[PDB]
């Protein structure tokens, strides 16, 4: 599965990402590019696309126009910023097709680092509340914080 | 309606690197004639950068490195930046012979918005105690010189004053010949210096003085004594190579009979000493100028 | 640089391998030279030609040719090595003689001219040693074992949490004068 990690990476989207993989954190420039990592699960091992939805990289990501199989989407808890305007770009993902092969999760990191919204809040906010065909359940993690993530995940592969 | 690229496709699961392996000689043979139609390329995105294979991957490289890159996707394909961070990684890489391979090749590479944090990059690399890596950021620094010397600006010094730093004969070497390009001035300042230590040592790096004073006379000269200090003690001379240097400058400087004498000198002996036929030819065709 | 190419010759007219140090022309500059190779000029014998100031250097090993080149002078003998010494490293590099194997391992023995030689310079000795460099290393095995399991460990540990949850002067007075 090709599972995406999107919004800029350099915030510690990308220390969200070096935390899984490395227990570290970012340790890195700020990373727009794609970070690589497989996971193993179910055999599956999730080949993680950690880019950031910095300025070209976000505006071009077409060969990675195909089919995708799992979505993370690691959040600044303490964005409340972008995430309107996100929306308004995200349809566009909607208007993708690809796009409806996948039972996420949104996670929310940086809750420690700052706050963050109602479950509920954001879940109208990026427009999430809106799916269903394809799940969603919602999970929040931090960047320091995180777990059951697995629970959300657990229902995702075998959706 | 489809195509054989596909065929490579199928064959680099199915062996992995082995099947790809075949897959770079047939690919390079067509990248040979120029020709090629793309899409591959998108293979090579996708598991590249999740992948090993390090010759591969210096093949592959190497394949980019010679064919164009400036690619009629732009410019660059348009990746040449974020790949490049697992590269830049690598680059980075602790792992000092991979980076100094990358050196080696990113001494032909050339590759800009790639190489601007890569400058930070490089830097410490060159820290690294590794004689190979550090000699091929002079390459590399040769590199830039033409292509954005500017993109560091400072380095003529820095490099003079990392000659202070330094030691290690092949590198110094480099470093003349990169210093003297890049400015005489310090060569000189330190060539004072050197002026008798020269003979303790090594003569690669002596040769490439040679060339440099010769230029700058033509236009100006009222210089000598110091290096005629040391010159006369390369009036030693003895490598064949020395010799056949030291005999040969000392004419470009002078012609006066005393000058005349000892060139003439050198020659003979060393012509009688000389074997290939080849070469003493050569000395006459001076001498047939002379 | 003390060479722009370095090109391995058979008989053929035809230049078994080669690689071009800088690249902006064709191969016309390449594609030329390779067509005077082949046609030797007719003449007979020798080792070296150098023609117009261009040396074209050679050594025939049999039936092949390796040929360097350079215009403006060099000290000969280190230069003798390096054909020689060509001839003393490709059945090791590319595997013995034809020019197959060498087709197999045209990256390996590319490889070699650059590691051989950096730009005309007589980077060494020690061919096995040669191999040493790179695609054989050792640095990076001795991180990675470390490193890989380290995560390795924090990777397994996570299975589970994912799982549940006199002289000169004598010279120089007469010069003086």
């Amino acid at each position: 599965m090709r599972i995406l990690m999107v919004g800029l990476d350099g915030a510690g989207k990308t220390t969200v990402l070096y935390k899984l993989k490395l227990g570290e954190v970012i340790t890195t420039i700020p990373t727009i590019g794609f970070n690589v990592e497989t996971v193993q699960y179910k055999n599956i091992s999730f080949t993680v696309w950690d880019v950031g939805g910095q300025d070209r990289i976000r505006s071009l990501w077409r060969h990675y126009y195909r089919n995708t199989e799992g979505v993370i989407f690691v959040v600044d808890s303490n964005d409340r910023s972008r995430i309107g305007e996100a929306r308004e770009v995200m349809q566009r993902m909607l208007n993708e097709d690809e796009l409806r092969n996948a039972a996420w999760l949104v996670f929310a990191n940086k809750q420690d680092l700052p706050e963050a919204m109602s479950a509920a809040e954001i879940t109208e906010k990026l427009g999430l509340h809106s799916i269903r065909n394809r799940p969603w359940f919602i999970q929040a993690t931090c960047a320091t914080s995180g777990e059951g993530l697995y629970e959300g995940l657990e229902w995702l592969s075998n959706s | 309606e489809p195509p054989s690229e596909i065929s490579l496709k199928n064959d680099l699961e199915k062996g992995d690197v082995k099947s790809k392996t075949e897959a770079l000689k047939k690919v390079i043979i067509m990248i040979l004639n120029g020709e090629k139609l793309p899409g591959l390329l998108m293979t090579i995105i996708r598991f590249v950068l999740p992948l090993q294979d390090h010759t591969i991957k210096k093949l592959l490289l190497v394949f980019w490195e010679i064919v164009p890159k400036t690619t009629p996707d732009g410019r660059l394909l348009h990746e040449m930046i974020l790949v490049c961070d697992a590269y830049r990684k690598d680059l980075q890489h602790p792992n000092e012979f991979i980076r100094g391979s990358t050196l080696r090749f990113l001494c032909k590479l050339k590759e800009a918005e790639l190489l601007e944090p890569l400058m930070p990059a490089i830097r410490a690399c060159l820290e690294h105690r590794h004689s190979y890596v550090r000699r091929n950021a002079v390459l590399a620094i040769y590199t830039i010189y033409r292509n954005f010397e500017h993109l560091i600006p400072d380095a003529p010094e820095l490099i003079h004053d990392f000659l202070v730093n330094e030691k290690d004969a092949s590198c110094k070497r480099n470093a003349f010949m990169m210093l003297i390009h890049a400015d005489q001035d310090r060569a000189l300042d330190y060539l004072s210096t050197c002026i008798d230590q020269v003979q303790t040592f090594g003569d690669i790096l002596q040769l490439v003085i040679v060339e440099l004073i010769y230029k700058v006379c033509h236009a100006n000269p009222s210089e000598r004594a110091r290096f005629i200090r040391c010159i006369y003690n390369l009036l030693q001379s003895s490598s064949p190579a020395v010799k056949y240097e030291a005999a040969g400058t000392l004419v470009t400087l002078s012609s006066a009979p005393t000058a005349i004498k000892a060139a003439a000198q050198c020659y003979i002996d060393l012509i009688i000493k000389e074997s290939d036929n080849n070469v003493k030819l050569i000395v006459l065709d001076r001498l047939v100028e002379l | 640089m003390v060479l722009l190419a370095a090109a391995v010759c058979t008989k053929a007219g035809k230049a078994i391998v080669s690689r071009q140090f800088v690249e902006m022309t064709r191969t016309r500059i390449e594609g030329l030279l390779a067509a005077f190779p082949k046609l030797m000029n007719t003449g007979k014998q020798h080792t070296f030609v150098e023609t117009e100031s261009v040396r074209y250097v050679y050594q025939p090993m049999e039936k092949l040719y390796m040929v360097l080149i350079t215009t403006k002078n060099s000290n000969i003998l280190e230069d003798l090595e390096t054909l020689r010494l060509f001839s003393r490293v490709i059945p090791e590099y590319c595997r013995a003689l034809e020019e197959n194997e060498i087709s197999e391992h045209c990256f390996d023995l590319i490889f070699a001219f650059d590691e051989i030689v950096a730009l005309g310079y007589r980077e060494n000795v020690n061919l096995a040693q040669i191999r040493t460099f790179t695609e054989m290393d050792s640095h990076e095995e001795k991180v990675f074992r470390a490193v890989r399991e380290t995560q390795e460990r924090e990777a397994k540990a996570e299975m589970r949490r994912k799982a549940k949850e006199k002289e000169v002067d004598n010279f120089v007075d007469k010069l003086k004068s």
